[PDB]
């Protein structure tokens, strides 16, 4: 019931002095443009049984 | 009662095979943007159409 408020998304937490903090952000944006995260969404999150 | 949508998304038969129906479905976009770059890398024939 109701609308949405405090709209914030999920992320991967990493420490500040991490060498991998740049290669992860370039892989999530690449998986949103080729349709990789919509197979993961229709398999676990979207079979609406009732 | 309640109405229903005409298409289901970008993976519909009307967007992939426009010539296999009635006088073809007419869809397009404005170039020089991000949606054109997204469509070009994922669909070639649809991009040209
Ligand atoms: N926001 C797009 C332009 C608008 C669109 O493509 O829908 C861009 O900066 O390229």
């Amino acid at each position: 019931t109701g609308e949405l408020f405090f709209r914030s998304g999920f992320g991967i937490g990493m420490r500040k002095d991490s060498p991998w903090k740049q290669q992860v952000s370039l892989s999530i944006l690449k998986s949103h443009e080729n349709g990789f995260m919509e197979d993961l969404d229709k398999t676990w999150v979207r079979y609406q049984e009732c | 009662e309640e109405y229903v949508d005409q298409v289901s998304g970008l993976s519909d038969k009307k967007f992939q095979r426009p010539n296999d129906f009635s006088p073809p479905f007419r869809f397009g976009t404005v170039p020089n943007g991000s949606t054109e770059r997204n469509i070009r890398n994922n669909y070639a024939e649809m991009h040209a159409y």
